[PDB]
RNA sequence: AGGAUAGUGGCCUACCAUGGUUUCAACGGGUAACGGGGAAUAAGGGUUCGAUUCCGGAGAGGGAGCCUGAGAAACGGCUACC
RNA sequence: GGUCGGAUUUCCAACGGGGCCUUUCCUUCUGGCUAACCUUGAGUCCUUGUGGCUCUUGGCGAACCAGGACUUUUACUUUGAAAAAAUUAGAGUGUUCAAAGCAGGCGUAUUGCUCGAAUAUAUUAGCAUGGAAUAAUAGAAUAGGACG
RNA sequence: AGGGGAUCGAAGAUGAUCAGAUACCGUCGUAGUCUUAACCAUAAACUAUGCCGACUAGGGAUCGGGUGGUGUUUUUUUAAUGACCCACUCGGCACCUUACGAGAAAUCAAAGUCUUUGGGUUCUGGGGGGAGUAUGGUCGCAAGGCUGAAACUUAAAGGAAUUG
């Protein structure tokens, strides 16, 4: 059975990406979802994306710009402290000057840059580069 | 996926199942039953010493054709019997019945080495004076 | 799905989107409650109630037409049954498996298909309890449900 | 409460060096001593006009509450004025960087001021040791409903 | 392929889908008015009916069950919504 | 409730109640276990060691008992048994 | 810009914050330091861009003290107090160098002046403390519901 | 243990073959094979591929259900039906091509979405032997099953593929 909607989400935005799709369709789509897409429509990764609306629990269809190498969850959502967030990047982003890991802190869902502006910690969601 | 546990609450099923799966290995295995002190000619230790029983002659492992002159020797402190190899050209005219020797590994931590079957140890020392040393004629064996 | 076997079907029910249907029903919500009570009185169960009431009516969903669910609106009118429905015919299918049963011995298929059963209706009695519709410590026995079944 | 022999031991039960002199009648005709536990907590009514006695209540006895304040779920009333609560945590596991679940059994004091069932939270505070096992007693109750009252048959 | 419009699909493309696999899912089934030679009452029937609903005056038979939708009696007429 | 203690406490006694712990591992067994500060190694995560210079505990051949004393169940104190 | 790519700025770029309004909780009195003043009976001269406006009568005071008409419960994360010394990392210092140690340095030596002996980390749990995304939990269904 | 007991056939007999044949081959034949009531619980019990969920590729078939027809067909030589054809669709046993991907390779539409490593979860392995042995426990009437070491020994054992 489904348990991470989120990670069904970025499994299908990646295989999309990878089989050089221009869209993709996803289902449930949450609200934690929309969020991921929206700081990496911010970051530029993807294009437009539509919130269909039927009456059970929502889809998304993400324009995909081919700029995405690849992205996906960290499950379980570990506790991250404000030092090892350096050690999460150093783990999971390719270089140190692009890519992001994606946290839930208290003040919001954020890229770990915002984070360390916002001297905010929290639990980690996913990655993006 | 991966066939084990992910989830953040499910940290005792990993700890248990690596302590269950540690057993698997060999120095594990070794250290938590403590064989060496239990099942091991000497008691841990990196030397013992023995009391000559007699000399023999041991036959080389294929493809080597030899007479490899070993001791068996009975340890003092626990009375086992092993079998002990006395490493150069000559020096088994060195060790002589009912003499005392000291004995260490070969260096294989068990595991007979070589073309030598079933021998683990060597003679180091034979009446107190090193066997190199009586080898090299630096030294003699003193009567007693 | 499929939780006791291999099966792998959709096969459900679409309802529409629009949640204010069907723009072209007459008949008054009251006069679709009166329905129900009467259709409850009869005799029948909120099931086969939305049945009837889809097939020979207009009435498309209840839940829509009327601001209330079938079972809600029994509740609320008196006629809820002591158990509810699916476990009701969980029960009455075991029943149904005992009784082959206890002729046929060595239907080992119906043994099987008697545990699988029996371990559905703990299950959901379990959750029952949980959600407080059934009372604490009630129990499917397998001596009484005879008599819970009638 | 009120019936039910208060004096239902061999010894007379009585708060101590609380005089309730029979030569003067008062309106009231006795007299009882209680205290506010303090950090917050608030005496109950029940303590404040019970006729209980419990040598060890933190409103009405001689024990004093002073140092941890614990809080946890009741899972046994089965002996007299003390009750067992059950501490429920998660213990991390640095090299997992995983949790596990862990619990205690704390035994505690229970004052007749308050009423407990099992599943009932409640906070307790330290005091000095009253028995082998129990050093703390019970504060407040923090239960509404108990998960007992909703249960019932439906008519 | 490997550039679609999925927000706006043709009509041929979702008729041709599966109920549940369409962009939003909805119902293909309908409802009938319907008409019997015995009177003039007009019956509200459901496509897949999966009953045998039966007329105020011709109150016998009107439809009968099948696999899916209702096979409507050789003597009735009818009319979709 | 009492006794005892410097004092709380089944610490002990009288009476009463039947409780208390446990697969979230009780209870039992093993340890070539004194605990810790710490040590060796070590990209990160870890692995192994810590009798031993500092802190805490325990013991003075094995047990038990006690005197004097603010402080000892002391042993370069006593008493008994082995 | 008399200031030889060398030390800029309320016309601001992007940030990290707080406060207020938009249907927006701070449940509510106790006495007053007269709400970041929604009152100008008076009145304060710096001779024409724009933040240095005096005695302000009260006047609807949450930027404040325990009495209860006072509290859903957590996980998580931030910050802070403590967490022996030695050891570890590390600043200074010609032990002749070094390991070390915490010493030393400078006067005309006429009877003396002076730098130090830093700093960081030391986990889990506990204690305060800002946040309320993520995850759990509770509420009003035979109303035994809320507000006065 | 009762019934049954045609056939075939562990054991056995017997004729061949053979150096020996208490093997293969031939002819018989007890137990079994069948059944009832009880036991046993093991197989290369195999897809040697745990289960649940999502996504990624190009086709032709076929089973079950359902939907639709400028379709046909034995009835009315122009009726439901049933049977075929075409287009779909859901579920299933599977196949064909190729891997873009994976793999040591054989190969694999999963054995893919893996150093660009995290969807959930159970079980198992840690060089070859000793050894599924010894012992303890537990189940079985027994045969045996389940659980299950150590001493010691040893430099390979093993997989896939290449050439001969
Ligand atoms: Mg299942
Ligand atoms: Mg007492
Ligand atoms: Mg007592
Ligand atoms: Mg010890
Ligand atoms: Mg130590
Ligand atoms: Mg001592
Ligand atoms: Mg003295
Ligand atoms: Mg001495
Ligand atoms: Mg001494
Ligand atoms: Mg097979
Ligand atoms: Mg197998
Ligand atoms: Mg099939
Ligand atoms: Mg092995």
């Amino acid at each position: 059975t489904r348990s991470s909607v989120l990670a069904d989400a970025l499994n299908a935005i990646n295989n999309a990406e990878k089989t050089g799709k221009r869209q993709v369709l996803i289902r449930p789509s949450s609200k934690v979802i929309i969020k991921f897409l929206q700081v990496m429509q911010k970051h530029g990764y993807i294009g437009e994306f539509e919130y269909i609306d039927d009456h059970r629990s929502g889809k998304i269809v993400v324009q995909l710009n081919g700029r995405l190498n690849k992205c996906g969850v960290i499950s379980p959502r570990f506790n991250v402290k404000i030092g090892d967030i350096e050690k999460w990047t150093a783990n999971l982003l390719p270089a140190r000057q692009f890519g992001y890991v994606i946290l839930t802190t208290s003040a919001g869902i954020m890229d770990h840059e915002e984070a360390r502006r916002k001297h905010v910690s929290g639990k980690i969601l996913g990655f993006v580069y | 996926g991966k066939g084990k546990p992910r989830g953040l609450n499910s940290a005792r099923k990993l700890r248990v199942h690596r302590r269950n799966n540690r057993w698997a290995e060999n120095n594990y295995k070794k250290r938590l039953l403590g064989t060496a002190f239990k099942s091991s000619p000497f008691g841990g230790s990196s030397h013992a010493k023995g009391i000559v029983l007699e000399k023999l002659g041991i036959e080389s492992k294929q493809p080597n054709s030899a007479i490899r002159k070993c001791v068996r020797v009975q340890l003092i402190k626990n009375g086992k019997k092993v079998t002990a190899f006395v490493p150069n050209d000559g020096c088994l005219n060195f060790v002589d019945e009912n003499d005392e020797v000291l004995l260490a590994g070969f260096g294989r931590k068990g595991k007979a080495k070589g073309d030598i079957p079933g021998v683990r140890f060597k003679v180091v020392k034979v009446s107190g004076v090193s066997l190199l040393a009586l080898w090299k004629e630096k030294k003699e064996k003193p009567r007693s | 799905g499929r939780m006791h076997s291999a099966g792998k079907g959709i096969s459900s029910s679409a309802i529409p989107y629009s949640r204010n249907a069907p723009a072209w029903f007459k008949l008054s919500s009251e006069s679709v409650i009166e329905q129900i009570v009467k259709y409850a009185r009869k005799g029948l169960t909120p099931s086969q109630i939305g049945v009837l009431l889809r097939d020979a009516h207009g009435v498309t969903q209840a839940r829509v037409i009327t601001g209330n669910k079938i079972m809600r609106i029994l509740k609320s009118n008196g006629l809820a049954p002591e158990i509810p429905e699916d476990l009701y015919y969980l029960i009455k299918k075991a029943v149904s498996v005992r009784k082959h049963l206890e002729r046929n011995r060595k239907d080992k298929d119906a043994k099987f298909r008697l545990i699988l059963i029996e371990s559905r209706i703990h299950r959901l009695a379990r959750y029952y309890r949980t959600v407080a519709v059934l009372p604490p410590n009630w129990k499917y026995e397998s001596a009484t449900a005879s008599a819970l079944v009638n | 409460s009120t019936e039910l022999t208060v004096q239902s031991e061999r010894a007379f039960q009585k708060q101590p060096h609380i005089f309730n002199n029979p030569k003067v009648k008062t309106s009231k005709r006795t007299k009882r001593w209680y205290k506010n536990a303090g950090l917050g907590f608030k005496t109950p009514k029940t303590a404040i006009e019970g006729s209980y006695i419990d040598k060890k209540c933190p409103f009405t006895g001689l024990v004093s509450i002073r140092g941890k304040i614990l809080t946890g779920t009741v899972v046994s009333t089965k002996m007299h004025r003390t009750i067992v609560i059950r501490r429920a945590y998660l213990h991390y596991i640095p090299k997992y960087n995983r949790y596990e679940k862990r619990h205690k059994n704390v035994p505690v004091h229970v004052s007749p001021a308050f009423r407990v069932q099992v599943g009932d939270i409640v906070t307790v505070g330290q005091c000095r040791p009253i028995s082998k096992t129990v050093r703390f007693n019970v504060v407040k109750v923090s239960a509404a409903a108990g998960k007992a009252n909703k249960q019932f048959a439906k008519f | 392929v490997l550039v679609q419009d999925l927000l706006h699909p043709t009509a041929a493309s979702e008729a041709r889908k599966h109920k549940l696999k369409t962009l939003v899912q909805g119902p293909r089934s309908y409802f009938l008015d319907v008409k019997c030679p015995g009177c003039l009452n007009i019956t509200t029937v459901f496509s897949h009916a999966q009953t045998a609903v039966t007329c105020e005056s011709c109150s016998t038979i009107l439809c009968t069950p099948t696999g899916g939708k209702a096979k409507l009696s050789e003597g009735t007429s009818f009319r979709r919504k």
